[PDB]
């Protein structure tokens, strides 16, 4: 890779300069020997005072595996990074991606290493390794090449990967691939046992055509993802609590479903009566409900992904290590629900189940979209912003805002 | 000649589109120009500063200055302008270290730099900006003009270039020499280690040794001076730290700004001063920006200050860090949204203290608080030891267990063991998660005039029970509160409570032990003395029985 491609930030914007993070000592050593081998392989080079620019570094560990790796929080760069038409006016997202009975994805991140960065941008990649206590001046860098977790480096790389993918992609017409900044999705609807192996037939498609992490495989099923539609109790015996809870839950479907009605089910609550007394149901109730039970089948109307907004991604804690969530655009038009159990580490961490259920939201957002969406987290800054990097194992992060005051509608998700 | 090797000159620019600057040379005295001329004459035979032809079109004003008993004059380029059109510098020295973060050494040699500082060249490209010019005596021949080739003192880049000069010239000697420490902070150069006296006395001429390679002469800091080193407000001394004596002014009359020195100075000593509080003083200064404005104390902010005045009649000093041993972090509830904090290895040597107190708010918890506190405590030990601390807090385990399994938002304090030292964190109430059966149902609702700010609060029960209440100059939220506060006051000790304001929800729901609404604090009394509560919500105005009625009745 000779000639290096003109970038530049958008109109009236200067480079990023955002405070690094105070490192614990086990991620600064891994940072240190990390980045004097990069140092050595020519990846990136020492920085003089003259340089005023930083975006945060920390390190992380990818899901399975015991070797630190760098993760270089490029959020703010990318941002201010000129928006891209590589070569083309835009690659469609595949809609076809999120209907794959398996996608796999590929740390490709590596291959970015061999292109070299224009020389006129390389100060905005700067970077510091902080020393504990202040003790010695942070470690000065920037990038000399693609830097993974940048914006612009699936751009600039896009013309070489669409080479290294055409003989695999003229042999396997039916295989789809999508490439999300460092990863590489790759969905085929044939058995897990070849679909293993036709994964490792495009690792060494990479590995001829060029990594610490290639190896690994995130295994995915979204032909298998399940969405939560909006259910009503089936019951022999209402309280009144149990009818007041209902008229709660459909008031609110109401915002979201046209028709939903309520009247005759209020009917039921007519003087003012024990919570814990039971209500049998008239007819005009039971029938009042089997219409609203109905009208919630169907799916919600006109809703439609608007590509010119954000994608807003909303989470609630449930208890017992389970986590609803919806994704929309504009309230009640949700385009995507769902619901987690069971997380896999931390059946006592609350905020290690939350930034798993981040990443995995994340990840959905991608494959049917092609972005991530903005969260908004059911947590304290300070606790969140102290904790989540103890336990991000992805290459991208999304954008997040925190809830202070507790939701209502917790509850009709339940 | 020994040949030296060259300091490597750190590129500088401008800020885009601005020029250098052009500023007017002042008038000066016939005694000032002389003696200007002769400090100039010394600085361009040493090579620092350079004449210039009159093509150079920048210009920075120069001043003379007299001081007491030095009867010199001294020179004085004044950079302000050409500051302003600078670039930007990485600021190396944001930050310094904190003492408890540090381990002991046996030994420190402070060597002197401010010479070598001037063996720092200047960006050629960049030396026109720094021209100045030197007034003729009587105007009568062209000024004298020169321009730096060193980094000018008071120009805003050398700082940084300095600081990163020296750091790049110390590399390999720091890298090759893992048995010492090197410290640099302005033109003092500080090296430590555990070697025996003599064989450190060697390490520090290798030092100099390495730095005469760039043509550097350092010899130790004259008057080298006595154990403590007055560093940064510390009192670092061989095998423990203190800051410098905090002292108390005392006065009859406390005006702003004392009050504002005196949280400084409390807040500089809470870091080993065990205890220090500074709310009800904080809390004086709410909003007032005159400096001279006088402000009463309030008896609850003598009593604090004479607290502090207690706590800092004996010093209190820290001790250093050893990695081998544990780091221990022990919170106590001090009480009006204040905590306070020990970091200790062994019991009873606290590495350093601290405090923290509540974020502004109506609503709060003690839970809460102490889990604000425990982050913060951790992000300064990550910084300050790179670790977190193992945690002391006085809470249950079976406590937090309840708070955070039943708490709506995701929580986390990481490891930590009980410490039975009152007064305890705990919750005061649990809303029950099921209707109580046998326990009367209050349907309570409140509503009021806009315009007028009447106000109806009350409820009606299942049993009958029944009441109205007329209220003046409030509001719906209010009667919202008033509503459930009646059906708190007027039941038994089980009991369902419905209502339909989402207000009073969120704020019940967050699970507050304290307010600044005396209304909503009542309500937590009340809460407190029940035996079991279930809050059930409903939407308003939906014809749902009860609700209904006491709607109408409140409605007016
Ligand atoms: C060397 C140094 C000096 C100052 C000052 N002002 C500040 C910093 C941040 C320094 O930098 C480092 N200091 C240390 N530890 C400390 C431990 C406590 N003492 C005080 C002392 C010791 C011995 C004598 S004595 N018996 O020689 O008279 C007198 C005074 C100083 C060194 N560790 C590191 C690690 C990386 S940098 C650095
Ligand atoms: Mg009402
Ligand atoms: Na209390």
């Amino acid at each position: 890779p000779i000639e290096t491609v003109p970038v530049k930030l958008k109109p009236g914007m200067d480079g990023p300069k955002v405070k690094q993070w105070p490192l614990t000592e086990e991620k600064i050593k891994a940072l240190v020997e990390i980045c004097t081998e990069m140092e050595k392989e020519g990846k990136i080079s020492k920085i003089g005072p003259e340089n005023p620019y930083n975006t945060p570094v920390f390190a992380i560990k990818k899901k399975d595996s015991t070797k630190w790796r760098k993760l270089v929080d490029f959020r703010e760069l990318n941002k201010r990074t000129q928006d891209f038409w590589e070569v083309q006016l835009g690659i469609p997202h595949p809609a076809g991606l999120k209907k794959k009975k398996s996608v796999t994805v590929l740390d490709v991140g590596d291959a970015y290493f061999s292109v070299p960065l224009d020389e006129d941008f390389r100060k905005y990649t700067a970077f510091t390794i902080p020393s504990i206590n202040n003790k010695t001046p942070g470690i000065r860098y920037q990038y000399n090449v693609l830097p993974q977790g940048w914006k612009g480096s699936p751009a600039i790389f896009q013309s070489s990967m669409t080479k290294i993918l055409e003989p695999f992609k003229k042999q396997n017409p039916d295989i789809v691939i999508y490439q999300y900044m460092d990863d590489l999705y790759v969905g085929s609807d044939l058995e897990i046992g070849q679909h293993r192996t036709k994964i490792e037939e495009l690792r060494q498609h990479l590995l001829r055509w060029g990594p610490p992490f290639l190896w690994m495989g995130y295994e995915l099923h979204p032909d298998k993802w399940t969405v939560q539609p909006i259910v009503l109790p089936e019951k022999d015996s209402w309280t009144v609590n149990d009818i007041q809870k209902l008229v709660g839950k459909l008031n609110w479907a109401s915002q979201i479903y046209p028709g939903i009605k309520v009247r005759q089910l209020s009917k039921l609550l007519r003087g003012t009566k024990a919570l814990t007394e039971v209500i049998p149901l008239t007819e005009e109730a039971e029938l009042e409900l089997a219409e609203n039970r109905e009208i919630l089948k169907e799916p919600v109307h006109g809703v439609y992904y608007d590509p010119s907004k954000d994608l807003i991604a909303e989470i609630q804690k449930q208890g017992q290590g389970q986590w609803t969530y919806q994704i929309y655009q504009e309230p009640f038009k949700n385009l995507k629900t769902g619901k987690y159990a069971r997380m896999r580490g931390a059946h006592t961490n609350d905020v290690k189940q939350l930034t798993e259920a981040v990443q995995k939201i994340t990840t959905e957002s991608i494959v049917i979209w092609g972005k991530t969406p903005k969260f908004k987290l059911p947590i304290q800054k300070e606790t969140w912003e102290t904790w989540w990097t103890e336990y991000w194992q992805a290459t991208w992060i999304p954008e997040w805002e925190f809830v202070n005051t507790p939701p209502l509608v917790k509850l009709w998700y339940q | 000649m020994v040949p030296i090797s060259p300091i490597e000159t750190v590129p500088v620019k401008l800020k885009p589109g601005m020029d250098g600057p052009k500023v007017k040379q002042w008038p000066l005295t016939e005694e000032k120009i002389k003696a200007l001329v002769e400090i100039c004459t010394e600085m361009e035979k040493e090579g620092k500063i350079s004449k210039i032809g009159p093509e150079n079109p920048y210009n920075t004003p120069v001043f003379a200055i007299k001081k007491k008993d030095s009867t010199k004059w001294r020179k004085l380029v004044d950079f302000r302008e050409l500051n302003k059109r600078t670039q930007d510098f990485w600021e190396v020295q944001l930050g310094i270290p904190h003492p408890a973060g540090l381990k002991k050494k046996k030994s420190v040699t402070v060597l002197d730099v401010g010479d070598a500082y001037f063996s720092v060249p200047l960006d050629e490209d960049f030396r026109k900006y720094t021209a100045f010019t030197i007034p003729s005596i009587n105007n009568e021949t062209p000024g004298i003009r020169y321009q730096y080739n060193v980094l000018p003192q008071g120009w805003k880049g050398s700082p940084a270039i300095f600081q990163s000069s020296m750091t790049k010239i110390l590399e390999p000697f720091a890298a090759q020499n893992p048995d010492i420490v090197i410290y640099q902070y302005m033109d003092d150069l500080y090296v430590g280690s555990d070697l025996e006296i003599g064989q450190h006395r060697t390490k520090i001429e290798e030092l100099r040794q390495h730095l005469l390679r760039w043509g550097l002469t350092t010899p130790d800091k004259k008057h080298q001076k006595e154990p403590p080193f007055l560093w940064m407000g510390y009192e670092l001394h061989p095998d423990k730290w203190t800051v410098q004596p905090i002292v108390l002014p005392e006065k009859d009359s406390w005006t702003v700004n004392d009050i504002q020195k005196l949280v400084g100075k409390l807040n500089w000593a809470s870091q080993i001063y065990p205890g220090i509080k500074v709310r009800q003083l904080s809390k004086l200064l709410r909003g007032t920006k005159a400096l001279t404005e006088v402000i009463p104390l309030t008896e609850e902010a003598e009593l604090e200050l004479a607290e502090n005045r207690e706590i800092l009649k004996e010093p209190v000093h820290g001790v250093y860090y050893d990695p081998s041993k544990d780091l221990i972090a022990e919170i106590q509830k001090q009480g009006q949204g204040q905590w306070t904090y020990q970091i200790y290895q062994e019991p009873f040597k606290n590495l350093k203290t601290g405090k923290y107190a509540r974020m502004r708010g109506a609503h709060t918890n003690d839970v809460k608080q102490l889990t604000e506190a425990v982050q913060k405590i951790t992000t300064e030990s990550i910084v300050i030891w790179g670790k977190t601390p193992k945690f002391k807090l006085p809470i249950q385990k079976e406590t937090w267990e309840t708070w955070w399994t039943e708490y709506w938002q995701a929580t986390w304090i990481p490891e930590w063991e009980f410490v039975n030292t009152p007064p305890l964190v705990k919750l005061w109430y649990q809303l029950e998660k099921e209707p109580i059966v046998g326990a009367e149902t209050f349907y309570v609702d409140g509503a009021a005039n806009r315009e007028t700010k009447l106000g109806k609060a009350g409820y009606v029960t299942n049993k009958g029970r029944q009441k109205v209440v007329p209220l003046t100059n409030t509001t719906n939220q209010k009667t919202e509160l008033q509503a459930i506060y009646l059906a708190l006051q007027d039941s038994g000790l089980e009991v369902n409570i419905v209502t339909d304001s989402q207000y009073a929800l969120g704020i019940i729901q967050a699970q507050p032990d304290k307010s600044e609404s005396e209304l909503v604090n009542q309500i937590i009394e009340q809460l407190i003395k029940k035996e079991k509560v279930y809050l059930a919500w409903v939407p308003a105005h939906k014809g749902i029985g009860g609700n209904e009625q006491v709607d109408k009745l409140v409605s007016a």
